[PDB]
RNA sequence: CCCCACUAUGCUUAGCCCUAAACCUCAACAGUUAAAUCAACAAAACUGCUCGCCAGAACACUACGAGCCACAGCUUAAAACUCAAA
């Protein structure tokens, strides 16, 4: 309200491609968490519920990052069978 | 008649005991050999347990005095562009050649570390060795 | 006993610990140029340490410095000051197209 | 005057090498599967390197090659595991062929 | 010169122009995309109103107002009244995640206006009023 | 029906070194074929189904 | 349950009230990782020491008594009848 305008959350259109400009803006707002933030703010999430979801989200990321690391590590041996017949 | 309780004693103790009790009519072919030449440890099932608190494995890291010289040489001059040949059991790398000269000069009475390291590089350069400082 | 036995000592080949780009440097709330490198250009959102690569100590100093600078009249809140858009990009975040 | 094991270990090239990361070593191709080269370089485990695009036909069984070592054994401990998972192979980058 | 998605900063000397007008002089199309309605106002750089259209003013009622095609129709209507006043290039400022968020911009283009930038101004409180309680559905 | 012969003698020793696999004939063939593939490396439709 | 409106209330001040699935459902302190690893599950299994607490279910976060700025309150807290389970 007191800040300068047409700087925050502003994307310029290139060659009249408004669809690509809108997708870039939507990607910007998504990556910064603004879209999910706006959605969670439509109804009041109670503190006990917010902590539970934040705890679930943090533990799911760790498990998914750890499960990706395991699959990457155990995919080195996906090469063809070197000892076929034995 | 026998015993498949592999977690109760060892094959020797179970066989010896059942032979004494008369359950086994004949001793197995291996029993006399085991008795004459037993293993260092009697093979008894054990459950591996996990260490907790202040319990730590007794295995010690293997280090040598020359390893301090090797760390500095790799820091100062990096790994030699010459390739290690780990198949030849008498292979000598540029670092090992540096370490041997560094040890010889130390035995000549020199005790300073920073001075004993610079004189060693000069000796090798005189011998024709290529020592390109990393930085 | 034997000369060739291993000897007890500390690892001579141990490498130094990693350091964040700001390890050993004072983070001042008046240094808005530095602080702006850790906020979103479009929204002004402070980046998490997984994007900035900062350690816990410097991530906290940067956060506290940003919050102090914003409300004292040194730094905008809703966007990165456009003067600092051409500074070195030290954050692992890819935005445009 | 029989050499002791402690003596053999101190003066072994593998011991003298120190850390294996970023060490140039000479390997030997002993097994090939399509474009997968199995190379022994004097360690416990072999490394597996893909046939280079350039001079691919020069890499055959018995060909000696230059490697840049990264790890002697690829192992990692994953969450909820009491031990380390090992793939039973070393990590190395194939640079080229060794010639005299 | 390479394309910059960052808007030109006022007070600096840029080379970009639209019909001889600088970025600071291009009129602004303000789109309020609500969950049940879409409102579009075109204003000049001096804050002079030029055209207004919403789904309600275009004959849509009740749930039909909360559709993309309703917002698209409102955009065309606002473009027509704005084009008569001399508007070609507009800066789009959309606030809200309603169904007419993107469709309202489409109608502005079909109506003869050229969009040079897109700005989101959806209100996000930084801590603000307590929203209504969650719904049991 | 063809009957497989005894696979050990009077002393109880099996004749084939792969007896304890339970599939000595199958695994003996796989061993012979795998060995031939090795020797080749060291050295180097319509009418049939 | 869904939609809209609005009040006590959520806020500040000064007094009260003293309850929570007040829950890591893990008492405080010290020590051990060798023994049998260990009903099950949870959260690997135990030792020393101390305080608090418990002794079938239900009756019962109840009655009576007592104390309390509490007066439709809180704390402490039974019995009879009943059952062969809980
Ligand atoms: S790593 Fe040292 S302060 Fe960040
Ligand atoms: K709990
Ligand atoms: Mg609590
Ligand atoms: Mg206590
Ligand atoms: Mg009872
Ligand atoms: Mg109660
Ligand atoms: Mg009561
Ligand atoms: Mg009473």
């Amino acid at each position: 309200a007191k800040h300068l305008k047409f700087i925050a959350r502003t994307v310029m259109v290139q060659e009249g491609n408004v669809e690509s400009a809108y997708r870039t803006l939507n990607r910007i707002l998504t990556m910064d968490g603004l879209i999910e933030d706006i959605k969670h703010r439509r109804y009041y999430e109670k503190p006990c519920r917010r902590r539970q979801r934040e705890s679930y989200e943090r533990c799911r990321r760790i498990y998914n990052m750890e499960m990706a690391r395991k699959i990457n590590f155990l995919m080195r041996k996906n090469r063809a069978d070197p000892w076929q017949g034995c | 008649a026998g015993s498949r309780l592999e977690t109760v004693g060892s094959i020797f103790s179970r066989t010896r005991d059942l032979v004494r009790a008369g359950v086994l009519k004949e001793k197995p072919l291996w029993f006399d050999v085991y008795d004459a030449f037993p293993p260092l440890r009697e093979p008894v099932f054990q459950r591996p347990r996990v260490r907790y608190g202040k319990a730590k494995a007794p295995i010690q890291d293997i280090w040598y005095h020359e390893d301090r010289i090797r760390a500095k040489f790799y820091s100062v001059y990096g790994s030699g562009q010459r390739a290690f040949d780990l198949f030849n059991p008498n292979f000598k790398s540029t670092c090992q050649r540096f370490v041997e000269k560094y040890t010889e000069l130390q035995k000549l009475g020199e005790t300073d570390e920073e001075k004993l390291f610079v004189e060693t590089g000069k000796a090798l350069l005189a011998e024709g060795v290529i020592l390109r400082r990393v930085g | 006993s034997n000369e060739d036995l291993p000897i007890s000592m500390e690892n001579p080949y141990k490498e130094p610990l990693k350091k964040c780009i700001l390890c050993g440097k004072h983070v001042d709330y008046k240094n808005v140029q530095l602080l702006s490198q850790f906020v979103s250009p479009f929204t002004g959102c402070i980046y998490g340490r997984h994007i900035t690569g900062l350690c816990g100590k410097k991530q906290k100093e940067i956060t506290k410095a940003i919050k102090r600078a914003q409300i004292m009249g040194f730094m905008p809140v809703t966007y990165k000051d456009p003067a600092y858009l051409k500074d070195p990009k030290v954050c692992n975040i890819r935005y445009r197209e | 005057n029989v050499e002791s094991f402690a003596s053999m270990l101190r003066h072994s090239p593998l011991t003298q090498m120190g850390p294996a990361k970023d060490k140039l070593v000479i390997g030997r191709i002993f097994h090939i599967v399509e474009n997968d080269l199995y190379i022994d370089f004097g360690g416990k485990f072999h490394c597996v390197c893909r046939r280079p695009e350039v001079d691919g036909e020069k890499y055959q069984k018995g060909t000696r090659v230059r490697l840049r070592l990264l790890d002697l054994e690829l192992t990692s401990r994953f969450l909820g595991a009491t031990t380390d998972t090992t793939v039973l192979e070393a990590n190395a980058v194939l640079l080229g062929i060794q010639e005299s | 010169t390479k394309f910059s998605i960052y808007p030109p900063i006022p007070g600096e000397e840029s080379s970009l122009r639209w019909a001889g007008k600088k970025f600071e002089e291009i009129p602004i199309a303000h789109i309020k995309a609500s969950h049940n309605n879409t409102q579009i106002q075109v204003v000049s750089a001096s804050n002079e109103p030029l055209a207004f259209a919403s789904c309600g003013t275009e004959g849509f009622r009740n749930a039909k107002k909360g559709t993309g095609i309703a917002a698209q129709t409102a955009g065309i209507a606002a473009a027509a009244r704005a084009k008569q006043k001399g508007v070609i290039h507009i800066r789009v400022v959309v606030k809200g995640l309603g169904p007419g968020r993107l469709s309202a911009m489409h109608g502005l283009i079909m109506g003869g206006l050229e969009v040079i930038s897109i700005t989101d101004n959806t209100p996000i409180p930084h801590x603000g009023c307590r929203p209504r309680k969650a719904r049991k559905l | 029906p063809r009957q497989r012969a005894i696979q050990w003698g009077e002393d109880g020793r099996p004749f084939h070194y792969l007896f304890y696999t339970g599939k000595q004939s199958y695994y003996s063939l796989m061993h012979d074929v795998y060995g031939m593939l090795l020797n080749l490396e060291k050295h180097q439709v319509i009418g049939s189904r």
